[PDB]
RNA sequence: AGCCAGGAUGUUGGCUUAGAAGCAGCCAUCAUUUAAAGAAAGCGUAAUAGCUCACUGGUCGAGUCGGCCUGCGCGGAAGA
RNA sequence: CGAUGUCGGCUCAUCACAUCCUGGGGCUGAAGUAGGUCCCAAGGGUAUGGCUGUUCGCCAUUUAAAGUGGUACGCGAGCUG
C-alpha cells in the first residue's frame, strides 16, 4: 500500500517505455523488463509512474507494489549493478576468474567451476575473493548465493563460502 | 505530541523563558553526543552558573507555539537537531557570541547570531550586543566617549556598535 | 552424594531411600569436572530378574571409572553386606574397576579421626566417614586426586608482560597451581594439567613459552 | 558502558606497578612502553597523595603516546579511604560497617566536580550520595 | 526441528510464518527452535 | 514502520577475585544530566576496553497497536 | 453344525508403509569417525546352522539389511501329518 501508492518518478538519464502490461526500460547500461503486471495498471506519464489497483484483483497493492519495487528497482539496475564480497575463507581455498567460469578451491578432487549467465561479471583481488557485478537487482544476488551453495560453510571453522559478510552459527561444542 | 501536560509545561517553560529570555539563542545540532549538553550545562553551569538554558523537541510545529514573536527569528527552529538555548539575566548577549567562537564541532555555533527576544535578527551579524556588554572598547579606544553616557555613546561607535 | 555435591538427594531409615540414577558434576584436582550418579542401595538376595531389568539403570555403573563403596560402621553385619554387594556386583560385570571403600558412619565409632588409609600405594582405600557430618571428605577427595590421573610433570611456567593470556588459560581450563608476578612482568608460575591440555595448548598458542610440552 | 575494545583509562596505584596488573597485558595491549610511562607515572607519584589508586586516560597516537592523564580518584574510593573500612558490605545499604559525615561528602563534590554532569554542587553531592549510600557505609552529615 | 502438533515460539525473534499451506515458524536463536506442520 | 543522531557523570557499586566492573557472581543499583540513557535488555573480553536496543531529538506524514467476541476456513489427519 | 478341515513346516507369493538397509533432507549433547531423532521415501533387496513338532525364544557364525503387518493368523481339491 504505502509504497504502492508511492510513483516512482523516471530519472533523466533513464528512459522508461510503456507497452502493454510490461514496461521496457532503456538505460545507463541496462535495458529491460523483469516485470509482468498481472493486474495493476502501472503506467508512464512525465516520469510519473501509475499504480493503484486496476479492476478487482485483491493482489492490488500487493502485486502492484511489487511492481514499483520492482521496477524501481530495474531502473536503479539500468543505472546500475550490486551484490559483491562474495568472501570465501580457509586454508588451501581459492578462486579465479575466466571469461564468465569461475574457479573455486574447496577441498574437492574436481576443481570447482561454474560460467555465469550474462549481464553479469565478477573479479578477483585476491583468490579469497569474488566481486560481483550486475544490471539486474534479482538475478545476480540470487546466483551470487548459488554461486556459494557449493558450500555453505561450516560452523566449527566458517570454511565454506560465505555470501557476502554474514556472521553466522559459531558453535564449540564435542572438540578436544 | 507527547502527553498534554508535558508538551503544555513546555509551552509554558519557553513563555516563562521568554519574558525571562534577556537573550535568545539558537544552535543546531547534529552529532548530539552527551558531552554537548554537558558542556553547556558547564557553559550554563558552575563555570558561570544558569544564564543560557538547553531545550529539545523543536518543531515548525512546536517551537511556534512558544513565542508572541511567533516564528520570527524562531522558524528557523524546528528542524534537525535543535538544543535551542536562551540566555538570562545578567548575561545581555554572554553566551552568544560563545557559540561560533567556540564553535568547531558542527555544534555550538552562532547561526551568525540568532537571537530572537530583542536582536530581531538572523544570518546576519549580531556579535554587537555581544560588541556591548564591555568596557574596554568604550575606555581606551574611543578615550572614554562611551562610558560617559549614552549622548556620547550616540556620539561615539558608529564604526563599534551600530550607534 | 549430598555433602559432595551439594545437591538434593533425601535420604532416610527406609529401604529404597533412593531410585534412579543421579547425575551431579564435582570438582577434582586433577581433572576438575567430575560426574556423579547415585545408585540405588542394595539387600541380600536381591531378585535376579530385577537386575535383568535393570542393567539399563546401571548400564552407567559399568562403565564408571571406579567403583566409590561406602559401608555402613554400626551394623556387624558389615562384612555380610560386602559380601552382599559382591554378590550382584559379580553379575553386572565391572568387577574389574578399581574401588574405593569408606567406612561411614564414623560417628558412632569415633573409629578414628577422618585419615588417608593406603591400603597400599594403590589405594584401594578404607576411609573413614560419617557421612551426615561427612567429617571425613577432604581425605575422601585427596586420596582420589591420588587415585585418578596420569602426568604430573608440573611446570614452573613464566612470562614476560605478556601473561595476561597465561593466567587467561589457567583459569579458562584447570588451575595455576601457584601465580606469583616478579620484576619487569616477568611473571613465574606453577601448573600441573593432564597432557591433552599439554599439547592443545602447545599447539593453538605459540608456547614458545616452552615449560609445558 | 561499553567493553571490546577501545582507549585504555587504567585503574593505576601511584607508585610503582609495573607487571601486570595495570600495565602489563592490561597496558601491553595496546603494546604501551612499560618503563618511561610508569616513569611518567612515577613523575606523577609526585603530586597524586604517594601510592594512590588512581584511573589514567593515556594518550595515544598512532604511534600510542606515552602520555598520561590523571583523574580524581573516585567518590566511592573516597569514601573507603574515608571510614577506613577495609571491606565494604556484600549488601550494601542493606548491610553496613560504619558511616561518613556529609562534610566529606562536600570536600568530594568538591573534587568530583571534574566528573559530575550536576548542574549544582548539591546535585554532584548527591551523587555522591548515590554511591554514599550505595557502598553502604551511613549517611550522615 | 520438529513437527510439535502444538508450535509456540522459543525466543523473541521467534516468528509464525506461512509457506504453501504449510504453517511454518523459525527463529534464529538457535534453528532448532523450528516449529513446523502444527 | 523504516531513516538522521545522540546514548551520558558519579561509577569498572560495594562485595568477589587473575579479573568483574551494565553482562563469574553477590547484594545494593542510586544520585545526576537531559528529549535523552538501565549501575542495564543482547552480543563480546581471560579481564580491560566494541557492538544494539531500552531513551530521545530529528526525520518523514495518517492512521496505528492490541485484547475480546463471532461466521466460515487451514494444521493435527497413516492401510492393506 | 443336511459339515466351512485345525497348529507348525514345505512349494508360492501379495499388498500396506506404521522404514530393515540402500536413496534426499532438519537439528544435534553434528571435530572428523560415527550415531540419535525427525522428515521424505515402497524402487529393489532384506542368514544359513545348533535345540526342540514347534511359531517363538535361546545359541554359534554371518551379511548392507536379517523391517512390520495385513491378506479363512494368505497357502492340505499343492504336499506335509
Amino acid at each position: 500500500s504505502r509504497v504502492a501508492k508511492a510513483p516512482v518518478v523516471v530519472p533523466a538519464g533513464v528512459d522508461v517505455k510503456i507497452n502493454g502490461q510490461v514496461i521496457t526500460i532503456k538505460g545507463k547500461n541496462g535495458e529491460l523488463t523483469r516485470t509482468l503486471n498481472d493486474a495493476v495498471e502501472v503506467k508512464h506519464a512525465d516520469n510519473t509512474l501509475t499504480f493503484g489497483p486496476r479492476d478487482g484483483y485483491a493482489d492490488g497493492w500487493a502485486q502492484a507494489g511489487t511492481a514499483r519495487a520492482l521496477l524501481n528497482s530495474m531502473v536503479i539496475g539500468v543505472t546500475e549493478g550490486f551484490t559483491k564480497k562474495l568472501q570465501l575463507v580457509g586454508v588451501g581455498y581459492r578462486a579465479a576468474v575466466k571469461g564468465n567460469v569461475i574457479n573455486l578451491s574447496l577441498g574437492f578432487s574436481h576443481p570447482v567451476d561454474h560460467q555465469l549467465p550474462a549481464g553479469i561479471t565478477a573479479e578477483c583481488p585476491t583468490q579469497t575473493e569474488i566481486v560481483l557485478k550486475g544490471a539486474d537487482k534479482q538475478v545476480i544476488g540470487q546466483v551470487a548465493a548459488d554461486l556459494r551453495a557449493y558450500r555453505r560453510p561450516e560452523p566449527y571453522k566458517g570454511k565454506g563460502v560465505r555470501y557476502a559478510d554474514e556472521v553466522v552459527r559459531t558453535k564449540e561444542a564435542k572438540k578436544k | 505530541m507527547a502527553l498534554n501536560l508535558q508538551d503544555k509545561q513546555a509551552i509554558v517553560a519557553e513563555v516563562s523563558e521568554v519574558a525571562k529570555g534577556a537573550l535568545s539563542a539558537v544552535v543546531a545540532d547534529s552529532r548530539g553526543v552527551t558531552v554537548d549538553k554537558m558542556t553547556e550545562l558547564r557553559k550554563a553551569g558552575r563555570e558561570a552558573g544558569v544564564y543560557m538554558r538547553v531545550v529539545r523537541n523543536t518543531l515548525l510545529r512546536r517551537a511556534v507555539e512558544g513565542t508572541p514573536f511567533e516564528c520570527l527569528k524562531d522558524a528557523f527552529v524546528g528542524p534537525t537537531l535543535i538544543a535551542y538555548s536562551m540566555e538570562h539575566p545578567g548575561a545581555a548577549a554572554r553566551l552568544f557570541k560563545e557559540f561560533a567562537k567556540a564553535n568547531a564541532k558542527f555544534e555550538v555555533k552562532a547561526a551568525a547570531f540568532e537571537g530572537e527576544l530583542i536582536p530581531a535578527s538572523q544570518i546576519d551579524r549580531l556579535a554587537t550586543l555581544p560588541t556591548y556588554e564591555e568596557a574596554i572598547a568604550r575606555l581606551m579606544a574611543t578615550m572614554k566617549e562611551a562610558s560617559a553616557g549614552k549622548l556620547v555613546r550616540t556620539l561615539a561607535a558608529v564604526r563599534d556598535a551600530k550607534e | 552424594f549430598n555433602r559432595i555435591t551439594e545437591a538434593r538427594v533425601y535420604a532416610a531409615d527406609q529401604l529404597f531411600a533412593t531410585l534412579d540414577p543421579t547425575l551431579r558434576r564435582i570438582d577434582v584436582a586433577d581433572v576438575g569436572e567430575t560426574v556423579l550418579a547415585d545408585t540405588v542401595g542394595f539387600i541380600r538376595h536381591l531378585p535376579h530378574d530385577l537386575v535383568a531389568a535393570f542393567k539399563a539403570t546401571l548400564q552407567e555403573t559399568r562403565q564408571a571409572t571406579l567403583l566409590l563403596h561406602v559401608i555402613d560402621a554400626a551394623d556387624v553385619r558389615v562384612q555380610e553386606n560386602i559380601e552382599a554387594v559382591n554378590t550382584v556386583l559379580e553379575e553386572i560385570d565391572a568387577h574389574e574397576i578399581p574401588t574405593l571403600l569408606v567406612m561411614n558412619k564414623i560417628d558412632m565409632l569415633e573409629d578414628f579421626e577422618p585419615r588417608i588409609d593406603r591400603d597400599e600405594e594403590n589405594k584401594p582405600n578404607r576411609v573413614w566417614l560419617s557421612a551426615q557430618t561427612g567429617a571425613g571428605i577432604p581425605q575422601l577427595f585427596q586420596a582420589l586426586t591420588e587415585r585418578l590421573s596420569g602426568e604430573v610433570a608440573q611446570h614452573t611456567l613464566r612470562l614476560p608482560p605478556q601473561e595476561g593470556r597465561l593466567r587467561s588459560r589457567f583459569y579458562q581450563l584447570q588451575a595455576i597451581e601457584k601465580e606469583w608476578m616478579e620484576e619487569d612482568g616477568s611473571v613465574s608460575l606453577q601448573v600441573r594439567m593432564p597432557i591433552v591440555d599439554w599439547r592443545r595448548l602447545c599447539k593453538q598458542e605459540p608456547a614458545l613459552i616452552d615449560y609445558l610440552i | 558502558a561499553k567493553k571490546v575494545q577501545a582507549y585504555v583509562k587504567l585503574q593505576v596505584a601511584a607508585g610503582m606497578a609495573n607487571p601486570s596488573p595495570p600495565v602489563g597485558p592490561a597496558l601491553g595491549q595496546q603494546g604501551v612502553n612499560i618503563m618511561e610511562f610508569c616513569k611518567a607515572f612515577n613523575a606523577k607519584t609526585d603530586s597524586i597523595e604517594k601510592g594512590l589508586p588512581i584511573p589514567v586516560v593515556i594518550t595515544v597516537y598512532a604511534d600510542r603516546s606515552f602520555t598520561f592523564v590523571t583523574k580524581t580518584p573516585p567518590a566511592a574510593v573516597l569514601l573507603k579511604k574515608a571510614a577506613g573500612i577495609k571491606s565494604g558490605s556484600g549488601k550494601p545499604n542493606k548491610d553496613k560497617v560504619g558511616k561518613i559525615s556529609r562534610a566529606q561528602l562536600q570536600e568530594i563534590a568538591q573534587t568530583k566536580a571534574a566528573d559530575m554532569t550536576g548542574a549544582d554542587i548539591e546535585a554532584m553531592t548527591r551523587s555522591i550520595e548515590g554511591t554514599a549510600r550505595s557502598m553502604g557505609l551511613v549517611v550522615e552529615d | 526441528m520438529k513437527v510439535r502438533a502444538s508450535v509456540k515460539k522459543l525466543c523473541r525473534n521467534c516468528k509464525i510464518v506461512k509457506r504453501d499451506g504449510v504453517i511454518r515458524v523459525i527463529c534464529s536463536a538457535e534453528p532448532k527452535h523450528k516449529q513446523r506442520q502444527g
